[PDB]
RNA sequence: AAGAACCUUACCAGGUCUUGACAUCCUCUGACAAUCCUAGAGAUAGGACGUCCCCUUCGGGGGCAGAGUGACAGGUGGUGCAUGGUUGUCGUCAGCUCGUGUCGUGAGAUGUUGGGUUAAGUCCCGCAACGAGCGCAACCCUUGAUCUUAGUUGCCAGCAUUCAGUUGGGCACUCUAAGGUGACUGCCGGUGACAAACCGGAGGAAGGUGGGGAUGACGUCAAAUCAUCAUGCCCCUUAUGACCUGGGCUACACACGUGCUACAAUGGACAGAACAAAGGGCAGCGAAACCGCGAGGUUAAGCCAAUCCCACAAAUCUGUUCUCAGUUCGGAUCGCAGUCUGCAACUCGACUGCGUGAAGCUGGAAUCGCUAGUAAUCGCGGAUCAGCAUGCCGCGGUGAAUACGUUCC
């Protein structure tokens, strides 16, 4: 990124802001990636849009600057013949 | 599906990056010259119609 | 306005110069420097200077020459077609040394414009059978 | 077809001979005449510092030591090549003393580029050295097999 | 003595209607005027543009259509106001880059 | 190639542009205008007929003069259809219009006419042999020193493909001063479209000096 | 593919629509259109703030929306073994043909063969043939020499001025673009039928189609493109269509094609000095001044541009230094910290600073290019383009070796 600064799309600010607020609801799908990790968003945990299937991520305290859909691979590995 | 695409492009965009060129006389994007915002075929065919002097061709 | 001096302008390869054959110690003098100095050594200037001379041998007139386009090499043969033609407005009687000298002409070559599908406008980068 | 006509080169003011401008136009990599320059006239300054003598005769000797009499000139006509020996074209011969000349000086591996052409050079003076020797190696694959290359071809 | 004076510009791609533009600028400016400066060579930018000659591939295969820019000055040292009330009427030529300026 | 189109040669040296102007803060502006012009022309191509328009602005202005075999079509009784026309148009590219005809003499010996007209033979289901020698008997009462025809595509509907040709006189392409005219038209029968060229060698231009 | 982060994009996954995203006819009301809120990933739906305009004695005129309706619209759906159109290929190789006539039972042949000559079916001579058409050539553009016309924003020699062609002046010259001049074997000599033509020499800026480009003949390959456009036929239609979010087009054990960078002392690194051309620029180029090591930023002059800006040419030269090694060789890979563009740089952008310092010390079998300003190599610009150019298209710098020859491929 650059400066002022990381830019989620505003929807899951609110939405973690109110999750943080009040009720401790967990598990929740997101199509929107793109959105940076956030102190305030420590220790939820998120279905993660790739395309074919969210993946639920938790967060630990070490994760923030790397981008929250970074840690689900779209791609399916590998796929290859004979191994070994 | 040019048709749809052409509809695509006459309106505005979500956001101004959007805007791709292309040309009026054919629907086809990709490859189009922004400058005069021809194809290179359309500007082909209107080349050998002759559209704008001149001189043409392969000069120096 | 001054005593009477001859000039010839000479070009190579996209570079043009205009010497002016003024009477004197003979030093010569490219864009207000020393032809040694200008283009150091460089050996090669004294072939700037050798129709002077192959013709008789030697005056010597003083070279006021400006030179501009090209680089270093062809600016410098510039000068030397330059002061050939200049020579050659000397006396006429000079010219017909000068045929068996060559040493006029300038043989217009310049690199040749690139063809498309060429990259050195002649060289083709590759084949393969298969 | 036909012969070609060929150009000849402007001579170097130092030592006057085109030869030495010959020389200028073997030596030189990436087109660079100002290299060549350089090099040529800390050879002479180094032919000048060793071994007292005119750079001039000492090359002249070299290069007259490096020209092949005969040259052999594969051809299969059959099984197996078969070469045929044949008198040097003189302007051939120089090339060729002058390509090995160069190629083999390439080679010596002197750390100084200038002073590895003078021991070549010299060595070609000296009737030695890998030019003479390969001069000498094209006169064995000669002469040795004219025979096939006497009067018939 | 230095003063500022009318400097008409033309420009054009054809040459012939630009010269005959130029002949056609001048000769409104010769007629009720003076002196009358004559149409000095600007140096003319030409636009190169290749192109693929088959729909799809064949790449190796081109041409170049391109378009050249000519310019011409036009200067005249007395501004003259009649030659001036009779430059407001050009018939000729439609395809033309007049510009004015003093 | 194989054949490289003549009118993309001829241009400049010896013929002018269908469409000349100047730009210009937006050249593509006025090639919209012009290339829009030519789309409505067609409309007014499908029966009142045109070889070429000539076109010409100077800002704010246009000269889309028109020549014609058939100049009442457009002109119509008392000249109210240019007037139409001319509101049309004038709707339509937001500056002044003035729309001007013209009459060819011989109008045969125009290649965008028999072209059309041969086309519209095709169209009629005729035989395409002997619509071609029509038409070199007819481009012959025009005189000329040279004419090539030629036509593709489906022809009577029988085989895969098959594709034609006649002339007769000189038909020098490569020459420079030819003035070949050329032209193009494309038949839609229910077999199929068929392909229509035309050359036409009016002859050589003598360049003048005064 | 002259720019796949989204878009493009077609394909996948999920969420939505069925006269429709796009065009027209009908009836039919009504301006059209927007300002925000709410829910949602968007797509859109639920509300209010809002439109309610223009010419007509009342029928209307006009774009445009909405409603319904049959029609239709739509497909980058299939078919380049249905095509138009456009383009490779032999090949810029010199051939491919026709009219008339003759000959042959006929198919076919003659002309187009033969002699000389040419890059050429080029020309010449002869020939039962004489012509002609499409090509080659010529005609065009570009480059080089020179004249004339015309001298600013360009030009600076002769004069003064200044940090500066910058400013008086000059409008010579360089330079610029119009019209001219010039090359045609023509002049001489020799050969040849005294023909064509070749060779040699002179004249000349350029000599024997001057150099380069354009110019691609009949046709071959059912060659390529239904996907540029157009469209015969076939198929689908509350879906082979349309909207949207995210993906993917960039996969990864590997093979191949094509480029780039190197494996180094003709070199690396540092310092100083010096010579370009062409192109682009107003939704732009953006100087100078300042901030940051750098990238860039702050701010802003000038420029619609022979004025100003992009912009500094690089190799090179001159010295200093390393002294032959996985190296002060090379830069890979990665880490950290920044920066430009963009709603947004995870997938999958570019650049910079710092750090990390793969492999490679010239490469088997095999194979490619090029006859001179060509190969060799160094930088620059542009199309593309928000950003992204080792690709492509051009520009100039430096600038060779060899061509005996048609035995062989």
């Amino acid at each position: 990124s650059l400066k002022k600064g990381p830019f989620v799309d505003g929807h899951l600010m609110t939405k973690i802001e109110k999750l943080n607020e009040t009720d401790k609801k967990q598990v929740v799908k997101t199509w929107s990636r793109r959105s940076t990790i956030f102190p305030q968003f420590i220790g939820h945990t998120i279905a993660v849009y790739d395309g074919r299937k969210h993946v639920p991520v938790f967060i630990s305290e070490d994760m923030v600057g790397h981008k929250l859909g970074e840690f689900a691979p779209t791609r399916t590995y590998k796929g290859h013949a004979s191994d070994d | 599906a040019k048709k749809s695409m052409i509809a695509k492009q006459q309106r505005t965009p979500k956001f101004k990056v959007q805007e791709y060129t292309r040309c009026e006389r054919c629907g086809r994007p990709h490859s189009v010259i922004r400058k005069f915002k021809l194809c290179r075929i359309c500007f082909r065919e209107l080349a050998y119609k002759g559209q704008i002097p001149g001189v043409k061709k392969a000069s120096w | 306005m001054a005593q009477v001096q001859y000039y010839g302008t000479g070009r190579r390869k996209s570079s043009v110069a205009r010497v002016r054959l003024v009477p004197g110690e003979g030093r010569i003098v490219v864009n207000n420097r020393e032809i040694s100095e200008h283009i150091p050594s460089a050996a090669l200037i004294e072939d700037i200077k050798q129709p002077l001379t192959l013709t008789e041998t030697a005056g010597t007139y003083d070279v006021l020459v400006n030179v501009h386009g090209g680089g270093l090499s062809g600016q410098a043969g510039a000068i030397r077609h330059g002061i050939a033609r200049a020579l050659l407005e000397a006396d006429p009687e000079y010219r017909t040394t000068l045929k068996r000298a060559g040493l006029l002409t300038r043989d217009a070559r310049m690199k040749e414009r690139k063809k498309y599908g060429l990259k050195g406008a002649r060289r083709a980068p590759q084949f393969s059978k298969r | 077809k036909g012969p070609v006509a060929k150009r000849d080169v402007l001579p170097d003011p130092i030592y006057n001979s085109k030869l030495v401008s010959r020389l200028i136009n073997k030596m030189m990599i990436d087109g660079k005449k100002g290299k060549s320059q350089t090099i040529l006239y800390k050879s002479f300054d180094i032919i000048k510092e060793r071994t007292g003598n005119d750079a001039m005769e000492v090359f002249e000797q070299a290069l007259k030591n490096i020209m092949p009499v005969l040259e052999v000139k594969a051809r299969r006509v059959g099984g197996a090549n078969y070469q045929v020996p044949v008198e040097v074209r003189p302007e051939r011969r120089t090339t060729l003393g002058l390509r090995w000349l160069v190629n083999y000086a390439r080679l010596r591996g002197e750390k100084t580029m200038e002073e590895r052409l003078a021991n070549e050079i010299l060595d070609a003076a000296n009737n030695t050295g890998a030019a003479v020797k390969k001069r000498e190696d094209t006169h064995k694959m000669a002469e040795a097999n004219k025979a096939f290359a006497h009067y018939r071809w | 003595m230095a003063k500022q004076k009318i400097r008409i510009r033309l420009k054009a791609y054809d040459h012939r209607i630009l010269d005959q533009s130029a002949e056609k600028i001048v000769e409104t400016a010769k007629r009720s005027g003076a002196s009358v400066s004559g149409p000095i060579p600007l140096p003319t930018e030409k636009s190169v543009y290749t192109i693929l000659r088959a729909v799809h591939k064949y790449k190796d295969s081109r041409e170049q259509f391109e378009m050249r820019t000519h310019k011409r000055l036009i200067d005249i040292v007395n501004p003259t106001p009649q030659t001036v009330d009779a430059l407001m009427r050009l018939d000729l030529p439609s395809g033309v880059d007049i510009e004015i300026k003093l | 190639g194989q054949k490289v189109n003549p009118v993309g040669l001829r241009i400049g040296v010896i013929r002018d542009w269908e469409s000349k102007w100047y730009a210009g803060k937006d050249y593509a502006d006025f090639l919209h205008e012009d290339l829009k012009i030519r789309e409505y022309i067609s409309k007014r191509l499908s029966d009142a007929s045109v070889s070429k328009v000539e076109i010409e602005r100077a800002a704010n202005r246009v000269n889309i003069t028109i020549h014609t075999a058939k100049p009442g079509m457009v002109i119509g009784k008392g000249g109210s259809e240019v007037e139409a026309l001319r509101k049309a148009l004038n709707s339509l590219t937001g500056k002044r219009v003035h729309i001007n005809i013209l009459e060819i003499k011989r109008a045969d010996l125009d290649a965008q006419l028999v072209a059309d007209n041969i086309a519209r033979q095709l169209e009629n289901r005729v035989s395409f042999r002997r619509a071609q020698k029509q038409q070199i008997q007819r481009t012959m009462r025009a005189g000329a020193q040279g004419v090539k025809t030629m036509v593709s595509g489906r022809l009577g509907g029988a085989d895969i493909a098959r594709s034609e040709y006649y002339s007769e006189g000189t038909v020098p392409l490569h020459t420079l001063r030819a003035d070949i005219d050329y032209a193009t038209s494309e038949a839609d029968t229910t077999y199929g479209k068929l392909g229509v060229k035309v050359w036409i060698y009016r002859g050589e231009v003598l360049p003048t000096k005064k």
